[PDB]
């Protein structure tokens, strides 16, 4: 039993080691798989099939660089898969000819959140593959060692990031006072972040939005935002600086504000834009 | 709440349609998401348009937004041009709450959107480091003689920080005002390497 690579670099009967260079898709996202396809590089021959039949398994796979920190994934190997980095030796193949086929294996990988830019360095090792035959024949237990290494960078582009707003929040009073509005931001890589708000405006301020309730409503009243104190009117950028993992507050307060004549008792809804802009 | 799964998008001439992931967490809350495309100046243009214009995202779920490119070929072709996507997530009536005083946000995304001609000579990672300066004694001002849109980010006059910039295809942009330093986010929204701040 013998194997090479497409590249034609051999591992000879006894078993031995190898390096095998593979060309990555140079770009994944966050949900998507990254194949690293073994079966297209990775050739295997058993030398004397009329006599002897050989066993070839996934010893272990270990990963290494990005692929270990920024991936999580499964091998797949003849039709199974497995956890990956592996956690136990799969089942056997049978390799009955002396015509080079295929070792069956594939790396099947998801970049993880945290992952970001360049996920895998060109150049750098990113899994060792070790192939163990065996054979009916003697007690011959050899191992073929398989150094991944990665031709080209893998980039995972960043997402844009979360806003989580506990509620659709009730302003009530109906009096006549204030409420925090639970806004908060994060995202999985640390970018700077900036926000304007947007909706229909009473006032040549213009940070006054107008009631909107069309069930007995109230009058004279409008929604005012302020965080910490400080009145934002709609279409002025609010400058968040950098937000990361941990979720920074817009520190929101609603409150109501005056738009005319009486004030009338009543529903007092309104809805407004936020809109976080990306550097 | 809903989120884009990039931070840019980069529409390349030629193609019919660019592809942008939008994914809802929020496990019980169903949006109707809009998207629409503005130019450089605000303006709703027709120039993109999204794919599909008007549909609900109900608990955790995943969509695809597709920009087909509206222009009639009519865009500079020496050049990329910047437009802004905004993807809004319009929440459900609350039923419950037509009897109090409510305030709803409605969250919206706005990234750039860079229409990039198909046959730029330099390319576009040999961009940042061709950006060259021109000192003043009020201002610092950004020469970029690329046909790229460059984010300037991280700008440093020895000890002093200063704003943050974009600077457009074979344009200029001016900051209030040693050695420079300076990095640029990428088609990828990933920071380029620090550079040094070589003068015009």
């Amino acid at each position: 039993f013998a194997c090479k690579t497409a590249n034609g670099t051999a591992i000879p009967i006894g078993g031995g080691s190898a390096n095998v260079y593979v060309n990555l898709a140079p770009v994944v996202n966050v949900g998507q798989n990254l194949v690293v396809d073994l079966s297209t590089q990775i050739f295997c021959h058993n030398d004397y099939p009329e006599t002897i039949t050989d066993y070839v398994t996934l010893q272990r796979g270990s990963a290494y660089g990005g692929v270990l920190s920024n991936f999580s994934g499964t091998v797949k190997y003849s039709g199974s898969s497995y956890p990956f980095p592996t956690t136990s030796e799969t089942p056997r193949v049978v390799y009955n000819s002396r015509t080079d086929k295929p070792w069956p294996v594939a790396l099947y990988l998801t970049p993880v959140s945290s992952a970001g830019g360049v996920a895998i360095k060109a150049g750098s090792l990113i899994a060792v593959l070790i192939l163990r035959q065996t054979n009916n024949y003697n007690s011959d237990d050899f191992q073929f060692v398989w150094n991944i290494y990665a031709n080209n960078d893998v980039v995972v582009p960043t997402g844009g990031c979360d806003v989580s707003a506990r509620d659709v929040t009730v302003t009530l009073p109906d009096y006549p006072g204030s409420v925090p509005i639970p806004l908060t931001v994060y995202c999985a890589k640390s970018q700077n972040l900036g926000y304007y708000l947007s909706g229909t405006t009473a006032d040549a301020g213009n940070s006054i939005f107008t009631n909107t309730a069309s069930f007995s409503p109230a009058q004279g009243v409008g929604v005012q935002l302020t965080r910490n104190g400080t009145i934002i009117p709609a279409n002025n950028t609010v400058s968040l600086g950098a937000v990361g993992t941990s979720a920074v507050s817009l520190g929101l307060t609603a409150n109501y504000a005056r738009t005319g004549g009486q004030v009338t008792a009543g529903n007092v809804q309104s809805i407004i834009g936020v809109t976080f802009v990306y550097q | 709440g809903v989120a884009l799964g990039a931070t840019r998008v980069i529409y390349p001439a030629g193609q019919k349609q660019v592809q942008l992931a939008v994914t809802n967490n929020d496990e019980n809350s169903t949006y109707l998401i809009q998207s629409w495309v503005e130019n450089a100046d605000g303006v709703k243009d027709g120039r993109f348009i999204v794919t599909p214009p008007l549909f609900a995202m109900k608990g955790k779920k995943e969509n695809t937004l597709r920009i087909l490119d509206a222009t009639n070929n009519q865009l500079p072709q020496d050049r990329e041009s910047l437009f802004w996507m905004n993807v809004k997530a319009i929440p459900s009536m609350d039923k419950s709450k037509l009897t109090e005083n409510t305030l709803q946000l409605a969250i919206i995304s706005r990234i750039k959107l860079y229409y990039r001609p198909a046959k730029l000579a330099l390319p576009p990672d040999q961009a940042a480091e061709k950006l060259r300066f021109r000192r003043s004694a009020n201002s610092l001002t950004l020469i970029n003689p690329t046909p790229y849109y460059l984010t300037v980010t991280e700008l440093n006059a020895g000890t002093r920080v200063l704003e943050n910039a974009l600077v457009p295809p074979m344009g200029e942009s001016a900051v209030k005002l040693s050695n420079i330093t300076y990095r640029t986010i990428n088609d990828y929204g990933a920071l380029t390497p620090k550079m040094t701040g070589v003068m015009e």
